[PDB]
């Protein structure tokens, strides 16, 4: 119930492999209501990614199935999973809309969570349908375009949280949006920007930045 | 291959 | 709730890597009191190994980082977990004694549940002190003698099932029963009498048994 | 290096 022994216990339940356990403790945090530190909104970031990710890869493989097969019993796992998704993927965007977003004192951390939000919101859309799917665009458009603003007026163009928010942007044009020469054209001009200085980076620096750009490359070959 | 969004090469 | 629904829907939780989700199914497949084949118990024991597996792994880190610290934060998640751990492996003795041991028709399929019943029990040892520690060690050995009792009736030397019992009965002497001249016996018995009949065996028959017997010789190698 | 059960190994 204190705040730092929940910051605690999620930094044990990372080192345990323990996401579900993990992302509940950074919840209880987040609830605080006090903002985040660099440390720890990678702990969020880091335990919700895990969680969403292993429903995203069990959808996807349901939904090849159920796809190829066109008894319920597909069909009905297929919208269990998709259910427990869309809970978590609700869980997170609330933690962003009543504290983290609002409560954030510096640029870095609204470009951050922005992102986040426009994250969660693709994975929605993914596999969304009707309505519902029209709604969650538009929100994920909202938040990855108020974080590009922030970003290109914050954050050199090697800087990572903006290669990274650029590259999910462009991937959300192209795989959600399907508007593939919006797609093609972000990430091209994030790609060439970023390349143009990455002369002046350090080690540590230019494989950071090296490794969304090369990211930035295969999406660019693929959609090409 | 499939488009590949932030992180996804660790 | 018919049977096949849930035994279809346990081979979709495993391609879907949804491990939790698929020993739920094959539990509710094993209350329907038909046996399983040996499709089916092969489900059943993926299942419920990935879930103790994840819990495990997750005990050992916080034991470990609440023996170097000697806050109560570290010792309160690991009895979280270490309760959980003892929940899932007690669901599995239950299904074993209520069900699969009494009503397998045939001795491989006993052999293979006994085996089983002696793993869950060596895993809740790992965790136990006091007087439940006692009473599981006594357990565990139980089911793992009349397991090898009649493995050396009923199988020949390098068949899998009876290796991986003999390799697993040769653990719980070393690391449950502190009994290191018992597992090494027991390991250099199997092995020897194992390697005695390799020469007879074919590509995917050798590959089986040699891998069992690889780890036999790698546990000799430790507690020598 | 520790003890080693059955499919450790794969
Ligand atoms: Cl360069
Ligand atoms: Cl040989
Ligand atoms: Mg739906
Ligand atoms: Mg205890």
């Amino acid at each position: 119930m204190e705040r730092a022994s929940l910051i605690q216990k999620a930094k044990l339940a990372e080192q345990a492999e323990r996401y579900e356990d993990m992302a509940a403790f950074m919840k209880g945090a987040v609830e605080k209501g006090e903002e985040l530190s660099c440390e720890e909104r990678n702990l969020l970031s880091v335990a919700y990614k895990n969680v969403v990710g292993g429903q995203r890869a069990a959808w996807r493989v349901l939904s090849s199935i159920e796809q190829k097969s066109n008894g319920p019993e597909v069909r009905e796992y297929r919208e269990k999973v998709e259910t427990e998704l869309q809970g978590v993927c609700d869980t997170v965007l609330g933690l962003l809309d009543s504290h983290l977003i609002k409560e954030a004192g510096d640029a870095e951390s609204r470009v951050f969570y922005l992102k986040m939000k426009g994250d969660y919101y693709r994975y929605l859309a993914e596999v969304a349908t009707g309505d519902d799917k029209k709604r969650i665009i538009d929100s994920a458009r909202s938040a990855y375009q108020e974080a590009m603003d922030i970003s290109k007026k914050e954050m050199p163009p090697t800087n990572p949280i903006r290669l990274g928010l650029a590259l999910n942007f462009s991937v959300f044009h192209y795989e959600i949006a399907n508007s593939p020469e919006e797609a093609i054209s972000l990430a091209k001009t994030t790609f060439d920007e970023a390349m143009a200085d990455l002369h002046t980076l350090s080690e540590d620096s230019y494989k950071d930045s090296t490794l969304i750009m090369q990211l930035l490359r295969d999406n660019l070959t693929l959609w090409t | 291959l499939s488009s590949s969004s932030c992180g996804s090469n660790s």
